[PDB]
């Protein structure tokens, strides 16, 4: 078995700089290394083969190096349409039992932007089900570390709550985050004021938003 | 060059053997070979195979032999991967992909072992928990942040099973300013996930919002209408 290692398994670096990924091979594998780009929901795209060959569509800034057990993966000017898990994959021996090494996530260190708060009280279609979520959006805003508090009649919910955030953007860099507070519709009905509460480095000081049921 | 088409998600219970379908449009089949490559969630890639077309020849993964297959016709021009004995670990997203290997109907091969040519995958859900349809719940623009500027709104599809769901806006024409959330696993089991969309406000009573939700495993499409 030929272990494939890439190192960090996580990378963040500013737009426009140069970014310098890492794969080495618990063996020689002479030049038959590959390079791949897997953006979100998508499947891997070939960059580089033969260890520095690009491929097809495959623009100048990507650069493949090494041989033998260390190769680099180089975007000399990274954008935000970049961000994705690069991969590389060596296919040396034979007979054919090619291995993969287990990625990089490279992140666009892009400057700060504060999210901005929206907050959804439940439909009333979801209502009749017996069942409650009140949903909270914070969106585009970098970095990815957000605090999301939810309140209900100025009571600190807890544990009753989940969320969910997107990669980061393509294009501008940013995150997108859902908190989902779930609660019976019995529960739900005998309160009067949802509120969520965001914390985020963008922000000054915390931003609340809210509604009161009805 | 070729196009790999493979075929829809799939729930299979732990023990149970899946097989899937990759079609391959354009060039000459026989001149390339074909590689199934797959991805647990969360996870890297795994190389499970490559079959040598033309010679009809498959090689696999160490931990994978006994127990997978590939197979290719030349007269349909598709590849199969057929996965026995299913376990946990087997719940991924199954690629299908291959390269251009020369002229190999006329005695020459390259013997790439690079994938130049990737199908969409396919999801394979391990599990004996039973499908499901989703509810899809409209999340309400009343929710302004900019002065009047920007307003929010989505679909809350919850209650689902397995994955996955696809989730598109006025039949694909809203496309800007969509955020599709990464479907969540609540309490119950079953998986939610919300979509949501940020438009002018100054638009919300003259443009018409609507989510189309997709959960082929369960034969479940809907069209949600948003409204303020």
């Amino acid at each position: 078995d030929i272990v494939m290692t890439q190192s960090p398994a996580t990378l963040s670096v500013s737009p426009g700089e140069r970014a310098t990924l890492s794969c080495r091979a618990s063996e020689s594998v002479s030049s038959d290394l590959a390079w791949y780009q897997q953006k979100p929901g998508q499947a891997p795209r070939l960059l580089i083969y033969g260890a520095s060959t690009r491929a097809t569509g495959v623009p100048a800034r990507f650069s493949g190096s090494g041989s033998g057990a260390e190769f680099t993966l180089t975007i000399s000017s990274l954008q935000s349409e970049d961000f994705a898990v690069y991969y590389c994959q060596q296919y040396n021996n034979w007979p054919p039992r090619y291995t993969f090494g287990q990625g990089t996530r490279l992140e666009i260190k892009r400057t700060v932007a504060a999210p901005s708060v929206f907050i959804f009280p439940p439909s009333d279609e979801q209502l009749k089900s017996g069942t409650a979520s009140v949903v909270c959006l914070l969106n585009n805003f970098y970095p990815r570390e957000a605090k999301v508090q939810w309140k209900v009649d100025n009571a600190l919910q807890s544990g009753n709550s989940q969320e969910s955030v997107t990669e980061q953007d393509s294009k501008d860099s940013t995150y997108s985050l859902s908190s989902t507070l779930t609660l019976s519709k019995a529960d739900y009905e005998k309160h009067k004021v949802y509120a969520c509460e965001v914390t985020h480095q963008g922000l000054s000081s915390p931003v609340t938003k809210s509604f009161n049921r009805g | 060059e070729v196009q790999l088409v493979e075929s829809g998600a799939e729930v299979k219970k732990p023990g149970s053997s899946v097989k899937v379908s990759c079609k391959a449009s354009g060039d000459t089949f026989i001149r390339y070979s074909f590689t199934w490559v797959r991805q647990a969630p969360g996870q890297g890639l795994e190389w499970m195979g490559r079959i040598i077309t033309i010679l009809d020849v498959a090689h696999y993964a160490p931990h994978l032999q006994g127990r997978v297959t590939i197979t290719a016709d030349k007269s349909t021009s598709t590849v199969y991967l057929e996965l026995r004995n299913l376990r946990s670990d087997d719940t991924a997203v199954y690629f299908c992909a291959g390269v251009y290997e020369g002229e190999a109907d006329e005695g020459e091969y390259d013997n790439n072992g690079f994938l130049k040519h990737w199908g969409q995958g396919t999801l394979v859900t391990v599990s004996s928990a039973s499908t499901k349809g989703p509810s899809v719940f409209p999340l309400a623009p009343s929710s302004k942040s900019t002065s009047g500027g920007t307003a929010a709104l989505g679909c809350l599809v919850k209650d689902y099973f397995p994955e996955p769901v696809t989730v598109s806006w006025n039949s694909g024409a809203l496309t800007s300013g969509v955020h599709t959330f990464p479907a969540v696993l609540q309490s119950s089991g079953l998986y939610s996930l919300s979509s949501v969309v940020t438009v002018p406000s100054s638009s919300l009573g003259t443009q018409t919002y609507i989510c189309n939700v997709n959960h082929k495993p369960s034969n479940t499409k809907v069209d949600k209408k948003v409204e303020p």
